[PDB]
């Protein structure tokens, strides 16, 4: 994906409620620094849903693209208020960000 | 001398065809999902469905969604309504799709469509808006100023035969979209989910730290150092005693916020319009996701 590209769709969709980097705050959303290879729901000191805590998948490319697809269908009952990213591109443009900017 | 606009439905269509115009707007909706910073368009879909039926005077019907006067340059060019060809843009090639609708039917059905695919409440809406001539288009400033206060905000929309709920629920579509300075000489979103509609207008109004500060522009907004913003009509509702109580209800229930903002929205969207007793029943239209498009 492109990291570039990914990076003004996050700064633009995901931003105002989500920080990437190694001890950044938690908002509105949970801090996304290291989540790729580790389980949801495991930000610390953020306050979950049980449904979002207790879903026990790990992200990584294939788990983000089905989830940002449509957050709520993937995790009924999540407290994430974001409609859905319908193009894959635009996708994978953004997971590219993430893998790069929640591992440094 | 009464004005009298009478509703009639476009010939031969009904509930499908309206179906077909709501499903054609609601597939460009999600696709061009770009828009303002990836916005999209819905927004200012619903921002234009208001501001076309939002010139209506009650005492002497002028004005009104019934005309589709927006389509004239000199309500085009209202300084109230920049920012707004942008919508008109996207329902141009709608309209070169149905060429048999009507530009009132159309403003106001694309705000409906808008409120709906951003998840907010049905809207039922009725069809037979007719396009008026030239000379029937209002005169610029009969659209609300941000600047201003609560007895402003009330007596306002007297005009528009709102009431104190109705005033309140309606003001709750600024959880969509955003003030922007070149627009409106405002700029910042009211909050984060800038376009799903939900009761968030409120909870922010109540739960942030609101500071009153000078923009680029040089007028005052209430500002959050979450980067959020009230114009000052906005946090008119939390000055007023009245309007507080009702801030507070819709704050803690969604549900009745989006059942009286069905209410008072189609009654905008209809302000003006004498429908026949022989008149078919409002249409509720199915969303993308229920028809599985
Ligand atoms: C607020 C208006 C948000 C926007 C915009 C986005 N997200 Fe979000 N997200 C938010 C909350 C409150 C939560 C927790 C939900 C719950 O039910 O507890 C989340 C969750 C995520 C997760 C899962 C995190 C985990 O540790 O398991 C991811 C990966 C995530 N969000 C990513 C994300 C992206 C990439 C966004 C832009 C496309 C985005 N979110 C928007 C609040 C908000
Ligand atoms: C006192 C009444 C109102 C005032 C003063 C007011 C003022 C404004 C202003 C200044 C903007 C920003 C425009 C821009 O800069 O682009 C705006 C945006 C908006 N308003 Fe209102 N508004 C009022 C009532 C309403 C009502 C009743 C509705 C709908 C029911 C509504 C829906 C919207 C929407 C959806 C936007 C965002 C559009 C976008 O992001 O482009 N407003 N409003």
């Amino acid at each position: 994906g492109d990291v570039e590209k990914g990076k003004k769709i996050f700064v633009q969709r995901c931003a105002q409620c989500h920080t990437v980097e190694k001890g950044g705050k938690n908002k509105t959303g949970p801090n996304l620094n290291g989540l790729f290879g580790r389980k949801t729901g495991q930000a610390p000191g953020f306050t979950y849903t049980d449904a979002n805590k207790n879903k026990g998948i790990t992200w990584k490319e294939e788990t983000l693209m089905e989830y940002l697809e449509n957050p709520k269908k993937y995790i009924p009952g999540t407290k994430m208020i974001f409609a859905g990213i319908k193009k894959k591109t635009e996708r994978e443009d953004l997971i590219a960000y993430l893998k790069k900017a929640t591992n440094e | 001398k009464t004005l009298v606009h009478v509703a009639s439905v476009e010939k031969g269509r009904s509930y499908e065809d309206f179906q077909k115009v709501y499903n054609a707007i609601a597939l460009k909706l999600r696709e061009d999902d770009e828009y303002d910073n990836y916005i999209g368009y819905g927004p200012v879909l619903v921002r234009l469905a208001w501001h076309t039926s939002g010139t209506w005077d009650k005492h002497d019907n002028t004005g009104g969604s019934y005309g589709g006067t927006y389509r004239f340059k000199k309500e085009f060019n209202d300084p109230s309504n920049a920012g707004l060809q942008n919508g008109f843009k996207f329902l141009e090639p709608i309209h070169k799709e149905f060429p048999w609708i009507s530009s009132g039917d159309l403003f106001s059905l694309g705000g409906v469509t808008a409120v709906q695919e951003m998840q907010g409440p049905k809207i039922p809406w009725r069809a037979g808006r007719v396009d008026t001539p030239e000379d029937t288009t209002p005169d610029n400033g009969r659209l609300p100023d941000a600047d201003k206060d609560a007895d402003y905000v009330r007596t306002f929309f007297q005009r528009l035969n709102m009431n104190d709920r109705e005033v309140v629920a309606l003001m709750g579509a600024h959880a969509l979209g955003k003030t922007h300075l070149k627009n409106s000489g405002y700029e910042g979103p009211w909050g984060a989910a800038n376009n799903v509609f939900t009761n968030e207008f409120y909870l922010n109004l109540l739960n942030e730290d609101w500071k009153l500060e000078k923009n680029d522009a040089n007028n005052e907004q209430w500002d959050s150092k979450s980067g959020y913003m009230m114009l000052p009509t906005d946090y008119s509702l939390i000055q007023d005693p009245k309007y507080l109580s009702i801030v507070k209800e819709y704050a803690n229930d969604q549900d009745k916020f989006f059942k009286d903002f069905s209410k008072a929205f189609e009654k905008l969207l209809e302000n003006g319009i004498t429908f026949p007793k022989d008149a078919p029943s409002p249409f509720i239209f199915k969303t993308l996701e229920e028809q599985g498009l």
